[PDB]
């Protein structure tokens, strides 16, 4: 139970929580009562609404102006006169809000839709421009007339909400991958293994990078390096592979001609470690706090939205770095590497 | 003697040339690689895409080695020892295949640039249907090669000749196209028309388009998807507009002079001009070239130093070194 | 004469 009242000292809008949860085919209604001034807004009825904006960079055309911004969902109540159109529940913080409230407490109580995106913003870097970039939710009070669109500035309260995640119940297999050299170029290839414990993760727990060196080759003392991109695609805009590092961690083994190796490698990657870097996925920020690295979203169970939304996604890459077969290491270039994608998700 | 080879120039006049020269070479030099390892590092700054990257890169590639390759010989056997010319025939004929394939990278270079500033704005979509990193590295890749291929005929045509009053002289070689005098008229026209006519109806036309679009969007968000940025509706669209007109303006001043001069020497009759054209095209071959290098330098600050988050990481990467 | 240089 909140409190951010107009600052002309008008409506006190009053909403529940600020995360709100991704259920199974719903996510989270929105709800809270608004404590208004009954006297002081007449001829200008209460038209609460929800906003859910989108944004986004373009960081090549920035140079020019900004990109193409669109709003997804945008619901209307009209709170004050609300007589015919009545929403049947009443929260138990509706309930006690009009117990701790009067006749200026009009309510209100939002249904967001399904397939759409999720509190996610984007990294900006040293030119700010106010304004973030993700998918950023809100919730604007316009006391006023019908088309009216003023900028009673003090007199209209803002706020902002967050459609999050959790952790899925049953967490998934145990992912794995293998591929032998792709540059195999003598009859004779090089096989290639890695895994790691789980699938899910919560945010803090540290990769698990079970690999195998498989060498049949004469050649190729291979630097093995590890490296831990997200992918955020950006679906109905231009599909932008973001593929973005977050805390990578080389190794100096070398891999001797016909031998083998395995080994673990563990990994926590962090967000003020990898700080400073515009066009990442930074989690659903507050006003300015300590937000994680964005937990990845879920894809659609019955994966049938290609909906204008910002998809999270992240996969690890080992890099077997050899390329024995040129000048010194340079000239040839080869580094096999196969990827093995994993979740995130902050469990709450 | 041997004074038919004898370039009348003034001396202080050429060394005001040279010292032009030697300026433009020494920051078009500095700024080009610093331009290229601070793009580099913004693929590990920026860290988000390589889209255009890659032909910025290419772009100041080409700038950084066009410099360094043509600037000395370009000094020296053209505008100070113009009698003997003393570095190789195999040499010289390389030596304008090179400046031709650099012309001509810089070239359609530019034009695929402009290209690709066009075909952002105006399919939003088919950017992201085609261009990948793929689909980028086989495009330059495909724009290199074919600005070394279209360069083959003057290595085919630019000979050399001891053109003196005998054949044997002090330094009668003297590196002139050896070609017959149609075959020199079509490969310079198509030299011509290829380097700079269609680059200059591609990149006039398509930034023609851009900018209509973004005042047309400037009057649309005057007054005020939506595609709005309200403190740089004036200032950064103001910028962009600017930059626009200026990367064309930049480029149609600076190459036509150039290519001018070359077509100046094409449609040429001994009957028909007497010297005092002659001394004036020898000076306007200084003036010429310089401007044709000052556009190797020009670009990269117009498409670096115009945003200020690359002049950001190039005063992190200038201050670094320095 | 027709300038040698191109
Ligand atoms: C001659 C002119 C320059 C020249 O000789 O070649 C260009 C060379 C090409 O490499 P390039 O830039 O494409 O850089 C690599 C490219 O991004 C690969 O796709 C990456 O592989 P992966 O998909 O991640 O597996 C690789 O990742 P990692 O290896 O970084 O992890 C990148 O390093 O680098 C430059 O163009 C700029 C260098 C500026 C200095």
């Amino acid at each position: 139970v909140f409190k951010k009242a107009s600052p002309n000292g008008k409506l006190t809008v009053y909403l529940g929580k600020r995360d709100f949860v991704d259920h199974i085919d719903l996510v989270d209604p929105v709800d809270g009562v608004v404590l208004v001034d009954p006297e002081y807004l007449k001829e200008r009825r209460v038209y609460v609404t929800l906003t859910v904006a989108f944004r986004y960079g373009r960081e090549d055309l920035d140079v020019l102006g900004l990109t193409f911004r669109k709003d997804l969902f945008v619901a209307n109540v009209q709170s004050f006169p609300p007589a015919p159109e009545d929403k049947k529940p009443l929260t138990r913080l509706q309930e006690r809000l009009i117990k701790k409230l009067g006749e200026h407490a009009y309510p209100f109580t939002f249904e967001i839709p399904p397939n759409l995106p999720s509190s996610v913003t984007l990294q900006p870097g040293p030119e700010d421009t106010g304004k973030a970039l993700g998918v950023d939710y809100e919730v604007k009070a316009f006391v006023a007339e019908n088309l009216e669109e003023k900028i009673h500035k003090r007199n209209s309260v803002r706020l902002v909400i967050r459609k999050v995640q959790y952790a899925p119940e049953r967490p998934g297999p145990q992912p794995t991958a293998e591929t032998t050299r792709q540059f195999l170029m003598s009859d004779k290839p090089l096989h290639l293994e890695a895994s790691l414990d789980k699938e899910i993760y919560y945010h803090g727990e540290p990769i698990s990078v079970n690999v195998h060196v498989t060498n049949n080759t004469n050649k190729t003392v291979k630097k093995i390096k590890i490296s831990v991109r997200q992918y955020a695609d950006i679906v109905l805009f231009n599909t932008a592979q973001y593929k973005v590092p977050v805390a990578m961690e080389e190794a100096d083994d070398t891999v001797a001609p016909s031998s083998t190796f395995s080994k673990v490698y563990t990994l926590t990657p962090f967000l003020a470690n990898n700080r400073e870097k515009r066009g990442l996925a930074l989690d659903g920020k507050l006003k300015h706090e300590d937000t994680n690295l964005a937990s990845s979203t879920l894809l659609r169970e019955g994966a049938n939205r290609e909906i204008l939304g910002i998809i999270v996604s992240y996969k690890v890459k080992v890099k077997l770095v050899v390329s024995r077969g040129g000048l010194l290491g340079d000239l040839a270039s080869s580094d096999v590497a196969v990827e093995l994608p994993f979740t995130l998700m902050h469990p709450k | 003697p041997s004074s038919e080879l004898d370039v009348n120039t003034d001396i202080y006049s050429k060394v005001l040339v040279t010292a032009v020269y030697l300026a433009l070479f020494v920051v078009g030099t500095v700024g080009n690689t610093v331009t290229a390892f601070t793009l580099a590092r913004k693929k590990s700054l920026q860290s988000l895409q390589s889209t255009v990257h890659y032909h910025l890169g290419s772009l100041a590639l080409s700038d950084l080695l066009t410099l360094l390759l043509a600037m000395p010989v370009e000094l020296y056997n053209f505008i100070w020892v113009h009698h003997p010319w003393a570095f190789g025939d195999a040499g010289c004929r390389g030596y304008y295949f090179l400046r031709d394939a650099c012309t001509y990278a810089t070239a359609l270079n530019v034009a695929s640039l402009s290209v690709e500033r066009y075909l952002a704005i105006c399919h939003p979509f088919k950017a992201k249907t085609l261009m990948s990193r793929s689909r980028t590295k086989k495009f330059i890749s495909a724009i290199w090669l074919a600005s070394a291929l279209l360069a083959v005929p003057m290595l085919f045509t630019m000979g050399e000749q001891n053109r003196s009053a005998d054949g044997q002289h002090a330094g009668g070689l003297v590196c002139t196209p050896t070609i017959h005098t149609a075959t020199v008229k079509v490969v310079i026209q198509v030299n011509t028309f290829m380097s700079f006519i269609f680059p200059m109806v591609v990149i006039s036309v398509l930034n023609t388009i851009i900018a209509n679009k973004l005042t047309v969007m400037v009057r649309q968000a005057a007054e005020q998807f939506s595609m709005a940025i309200e403190p740089g509706r004036v200032q950064a669209l103001r910028h962009g507009v600017r930059v626009l007109r200026a990367v064309v303006i930049a480029f149609v001043v600076c190459w036509l002079p150039y290519h001018v001069r070359r077509l100046m020497f094409c449609y040429i009759s001994d009957e028909q001009w007497t010297p005092f054209l002659y001394d004036f095209y020898h000076y306007f071959y200084m003036v010429t070239n310089a401007l044709f290098y000052v556009s190797s330098t020009i670009n990269p600050i117009l498409y670096n130093l115009v945003s200020a988050n690359f002049r950001h990481i190039f005063l992190a990467t200038l201050a670094c070194l320095c | 004469r027709r300038p040698y240089i191109l």
